[PDB]
């Protein structure tokens, strides 16, 4: 989910900026 | 070359960082 990604695993640029919108 | 664990803090700063979406969105605490 919104963070879960980038805490478990690792996430990129992009994965990050979904949030955004 | 930004492939890290933005775990704890990191993710709630990145979206200052790039857009900001802690207002009625994504607001979460811990």
């Amino acid at each position: 989910g919104i963070v879960e990604q980038c805490c478990t695993s690792i996430c990129s640029l992009y994965q990050l900026e979904n949030y955004c919108n | 070359f930004v492939n890290q664990h933005l775990c704890g803090s990191h993710l709630v700063e990145a979206l200052y960082l790039v857009c900001g979406e802690r207002g009625s969105f994504y607001t979460p605490k811990t």
